């Protein structure tokens, strides 16, 4: 019974375009890539795991 | 022509033996599932086979191809002693593996507590101790049967009483298995018969001719003696297949590699 | 009241399609691929003697907690492999384990309906059961810490609950899932969390009031893994259909799907790197794969585990990735 | 290399490793048994006789320590947690004979048996089936024939023949006959003999596992 | 809680048994250290026994003369003393310690017992006395002959505060982490070889003797002791 009210409340949320969200995600990825040791193999000197 | 054919056959036999032993040991060591007392005994047998294949077989073919062996006056005694020690150690490893299997199958509950790396180590050390016990007395050059008592005692304590133990333990194991379609029982009986037949056809003729020569019953020819020596040696090649191919854990370990 | 459910679902789908002016596949086409992301097993954590189902990295990126069927939690010093603590569990059946953000508490649970909290900073030294979160009627699937006093739980009851450790009672109960909840994911801001369930749907919830912000669908089978994107505006999920899907909270729909013909088995765990560009998820058949969050390409393979990769975790700093598996070994990559 | 505290930390880790190895060795000898059945199959009575969530019952018999897992309280999805019991030595199944004409719990029990025995996680796991409450079957069958639920049944509605037919139908559901074995037995409210049968089944399972290790099975 | 027993007057060259009953904590998982303090001089390390007696260490002044043993079932720490020298007179403190990442070794010290008889890193505290008043900020300087900054980045240094007529209590461990129950007034910082302890908004209970200790390698050594009044 509560499912209909829950779905109605969920349907009233704000909606966004995919393009801008994808652009923001790509911007975040490129910005934080420099700070991602997995993406860029960190030198063994700074790597705590050897 | 014949010499070259014998050379290639013996070389391929020894190389296959040593590669199979190395594969078995690496598979046992790498895989954690294969870290069990029975697997420890199997690994000990495999390393014994590798030792006999990498210390005896090279000199074996060296002597066989060219009869006049002169690698060393004292080296011959060391070679004979190490060959006897390794062969007796392998036979007793088969015996103790059969004993462990019989205890596990029969005393599956009581033997579980005693099944530990300590027990396997004790078995390995006592097998080595028995082998050196039989091999110290002696301590073209070959062992001479100058003492009937010594040769009789050695052949009794190296192959005959371990053979009796093997037969008794495997008969008891088969009795327990059959008491406990029939395709599974047929497969178990076939495996046991194959193991027993391999061991017999590999070792028994050599000890028969050893008794014959020791007792002076008949003069065994050198060619037949060497043929039976190699028929006993190939037991080292056979053992890893019999003791690993039939175990699903070993199958997975080999497939992983 | 159920007659308008289909109409409202159709309206939601139409709105989503209208707002789906483009897809991430055509937006990231011009972005160069991350290439072959090769990782070696820097550390091999040994000491577990049973199947391992969960693990969690610490906020310091050094200490991690792992749970196995041996009924004990082991705190591993990943930098040196030393076992900081050994915490026997009253129940040997543990399916999840969490490490407090401050590190003062560690929680775990499983077939037992309690997400027992363990105090690592106990005065007596030996780790005790600070609290037991009883009240769930199904096997616990995941309970992730919010702070020293607040923790969320997900179990097989098809509902999630918010507990106060000091009080020991539920303060906000989340309901709406039809299938059993299998995983939890906490956003970087700690304001929202997403839980995946067996009904192939992921729901966004608010911790403060417990209202379901959004509902995500698209998976063809049960969902077993879920993890937030580092920015907190998106999350990826892993399901039994062998395809990982990326969902953006603002978009309220799928953005990218990661699957290959080679993989014909379900996903067990999912995690994101610090930047979120690399998507790492555990897979059956005893190996793990790395997926580009943008290009969706298989960046690399984390092979070496002899059993299913039950759990996967990434350090907050992204220095290394530790993958647990049913072979009772954790490997840090 | 290591400092004074680092050496102490390594020593603590070594002590933890020794404790872990000791606990694992102790648990290896421990027998893990999984308990399954219908809601009213009598599994609670069985565990009570031997001794909200999963319940672990520990008991000892003839030098073997047994721990049983009562998963009847788990109403969640089965395949999401059943895989945890892959290492159980044997699976104990409880079925209520008296519920053959009670509303159709026998149908649900048979579906449960089909799901559990044929599960990929329990391919090599033996099932110790138990037929609970035959003291009610022997009397109810006299008044209510077994043909009410299963028309395929034939012959006189006697307790022995009906029990044999039900057992045969149970082992008919086994799709891994060549890989696993089912040890069916009747509870009969005999604590001593029931525990003896459980011990015998565990011993037989261990012996077959040893034979498999030897390649004979 | 730690209580020491087995003291009293002894003749030179004698032997006596010291018992340190342990309660309120898992004595088995805690390493134990023995520290002796003379009536007027500073703390002196005696011996260390690790959990389970797997590793035992003694100071050069007592190596081969004192033996330390543990009995987990009784939760008691034993120190068999033989051939007691004249200089051995000191108040022996039973110290609790556990060694793991993020731990606080020497966190708890026993009340101690008084006994009367009828290459190593040295810490310098030339600033023996520094008068202070409530509400004032004071800094205590400690220096070492060897760099305590290990290759792993941990500076193995400890600060201990001993109130008049009370056993020392851990103040700061590893030069950066404050022990449980220590007010945030105390702070620790320094270079590889230069060390200093900062006290902010000093109050009455802060009065005592501050000891600088190094834990890079055994034997452990303590500073002279800075007395604040
Ligand atoms: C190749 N080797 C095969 C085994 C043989 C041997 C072992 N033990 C013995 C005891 C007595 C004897 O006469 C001979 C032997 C020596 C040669």
């Amino acid at each position: 019974r509560k499912l209909v009210e829950q779905l109605k409340m969920e349907a009233n949320i704000d909606r966004i375009k995919v393009s801008k969200a994808a652009a923001d995600l790509m911007a975040y990825c490129e910005a934080h890539a420099k700070e991602d040791p997995l993406l860029t193999p960190v030198p063994a000197s700074e790597n705590p795991f050897r | 022509t014949e010499k070259m054919l014998i050379c290639m056959t013996l070389v391929v036999i020894t190389t296959l033996t040593t590669l199979l032993n190395l594969a078995v040991i690496m598979a046992i060591g790498t895989t954690k599932k294969l870290h069990q007392p029975a697997n420890y005994l199997i690994c000990s047998l495999a390393v014994t086979d590798l030792l006999v294949a990498v210390l005896v077989m090279p000199l074996s073919i060296i002597y066989i191809v060219m009869d006049r062996w002169k690698l060393g006056y004292f080296l011959c005694e060391v070679w004979l002693s190490v060959d006897m020690t390794c062969c007796t150690c392998s036979i007793w490893h088969l015996c103790v593996i059969a004993l462990d299997r019989y205890w596990a199958i029969t005393n599956a509950i009581e033997y579980a507590r005693k099944r530990t790396a300590k027990r396997a180590a004790l078995m390995i050390l006592t097998v080595w101790t028995i082998s050196i016990f039989i091999s110290m007395p002696p301590l073209q050059c070959t062992i001479q049967h100058d003492h009937v008592i010594y040769t009789i005692y050695s052949t009794l304590g190296a192959f005959y009483i371990p053979l009796t133990l093997i037969l008794i333990l495997y008969y008891r194991i088969y009795h327990a298995a059959k008491s406990l379609s029939s395709t599974r029982e047929r497969k178990a009986a076939r495996i046991l018969g194959l193991i027993l037949g391999a061991f017999i056809l590999s070792w028994l003729p050599f000890f028969i001719k050893e008794l014959i020569v020791g007792l002076s019953i008949y003069t065994v020819s050198s060619e037949v003696a060497d043929f039976l020596t190699w028929l006993g040696y190939v037991n080292s090649l056979i053992n890893p297949l019999l003791y690993t191919s039939f175990n699903e854990d070993f199958k997975l370990a080999f497939k992983k590699l | 009241l159920r007659q308008e459910a289909e109409q409202l679902k159709n309206q939601i789908r139409d709105a989503r399609k209208a707002c789906a002016d483009a897809t991430l596949s055509q937006i990231t086409n011009n972005i160069d691929p991350v290439g072959r992301i090769q990782m070696r097993t820097r550390r091999t954590l040994r000491g577990h003697l049973a199947k391992i189902y969960a693990m969690h990295w610490g906020t310091d990126s050094r200490l991690l907690v792992s749970a196995s069927q041996d009924g004990k939690l082991i705190i591993w010093d990943s930098y040196t492999t030393n076992k900081v603590h050994a915490i026997p569990l009253r129940s040997s059946w543990v399916m999840t384990c969490a490490y407090a953000p401050s590190g003062n508490y560690v929680a775990c649970g499983g077939l037992d309906n309690i997400c027992s909290i363990y105090n690592l900073k106990t005065r007596e030294g030996n780790v005790r059961v600070s609290r037991e979160l009883a009240g769930h009627t199904g096997y616990l699937s995941c309970c992730r810490f919010l702070d020293d006093n607040q923790i969320v739980t997900s179990s097989g009851d098809t509902t999630c609950a918010l507990w106060d450790i000091e009080t020991g009672q539920q303060t906000t109960t989340f309901t709406g899932h039809t299938g059993d909840v299998m995983s939890l994911s906490l956003a970087p801001d700690t304001r929202l969390f997403v839980s995946g369930a067996c009904d192939a749907s992921a729901k966004l919830w608010d911790v403060r009031e417990g209202m379901c912000r959004q509902t995500f669908t698209g998976h063809e089978s049960d969902i077993n893994a879920i993890c937030f994107f580092p920015n907190g505006n998106a999350f990826a999920t892993g399901s039994d259909d062998a395809t990982c899907r990326l969902f953006d909270l603002r978009a309220d729909q799928e953005l990218m799907t990661y699957s290959h013909d080679n993989i014909i088995c379900g996903i067990t765990s999912v995690s994101f790197s610090k930047s979120g560009r690399l998507l790492l998820a555990g897979y059956d058949d005893f190996n793990c794969n790395v997926w580009d969050a943008l290009k969706a390409d298989r960046a690399g393979v984390l092979a070496g585990h002899d059993n299913r990769v039950s759990c996967l975790g990434v350090t907050d700093d992204g220095m290394a990735v530790a993958t647990g598996s049913w072979d009772s070994f954790l490997k840090i990559w | 290399t290591l400092s004074a505290e680092d050496k102490a930390a390594v020593e603590r880790s070594k002590m933890i490793d020794r404790n872990l190895r000791e606990d694992g060795e102790k648990a290896a000898r421990e027998v893990k048994l999984l308990l399954l059945g219908a809601g009213e199959s009598g599994k609670n009575t069985i565990v009570k006789q031997m001794k909200t969530g999963i319940v672990e019952t520990h008991f000892t018999f003839k030098d073997l320590h047994f721990k049983m897992f009562d998963v009847g309280a788990q109403r969640s999805e089965r395949k999401k947690w059943i895989h945890c019991f892959e290492g159980v030595t044997a699976i104990i199944f409880c079925v209520a004979l008296s519920d053959y004409d009670l509303v159709n719990r026998m149908h649900a029990s048979m579906k449960l048996f089909d799901s559990i025995c044929n599960n990929k996680w329990f391919t090599d796991t033996s099932i110790i089936l138990f037929l609970n409450k035959k003291d009610l079957f022997e009397e109810k069958i006299k008044k209510s024939p077994l043909t009410i639920c299963y028309p395929e049944y034939a012959g006189s509605n006697t307790y022995e023949e009906a029990a044999a037919y039900i057992q045969c139908q149970f082992e008919d559901l086994n799709k891994r006959k060549d890989t696993k074995e089912i040890y069916t037995h009747f509870t009969c409210s005999t604590d001593t003999k029931n525990v003896q049968f459980v011990f015998d089944a565990v011993t037989d399972v261990i012996i077959k596992n040893n034979l498999k290790d030897c390649g004979l099975f | 809680q730690l209580v020491e027993s087995g003291g009293g007057l002894v003749q030179p060259g004698g032997s006596r048994k010291l018992s340190c009953s342990a309660s309120g904590f898992a004595f088995s998982s805690f390493g134990m250290h023995w520290v002796r303090q003379a009536p007027e001089k500073g703390l002196e390390w005696v011996a260390y026994i690790s959990s389970g007696s797997g590793t035992i260490y003694y100071a050069d002044t007592v190596k081969g003369r004192f033996t330390i043993s543990r009995d987990d079932p009784k939760n008691t720490l034993f120190l068999q003393m033989t051939s007691l020298r004249s200089e051995d007179t000191a108040m022996y403190y039973c110290v609790r310690s556990i060694y793991y990442y993020g731990s606080s070794p020497f966190d708890f010290w026993g009340q101690g017992t008084t006994l009367t008889v009828s290459s190593d890193i040295v810490m310098t505290q030339a600033t023996s006395s520094v008068p202070v008043t409530p509400g004032e900020s004071v800094s205590i300087s400690c220096r070492s002959s060897k760099s305590l900054l290990h290759s792993n980045g941990n500076t193995y240094l400890y600060w201990f505060l001993q109130r008049p007529g009370q056993s020392p209590q851990l103040l700061i461990y590893r030069m950066s982490n404050l022990a449980s129950g220590v007010p945030d007034r105390f702070s620790g910082s320094g270079s590889g070889t230069a060390f200093t302890l900062t006290i902010s908004r000093l109050e009455a209970e802060d009065v005592g003797v501050y000891y600088c200790m190094q834990h890079l390698e055994y034997p452990l050594t303590f500073g002279a002791g800075t007395k604040l009044e």
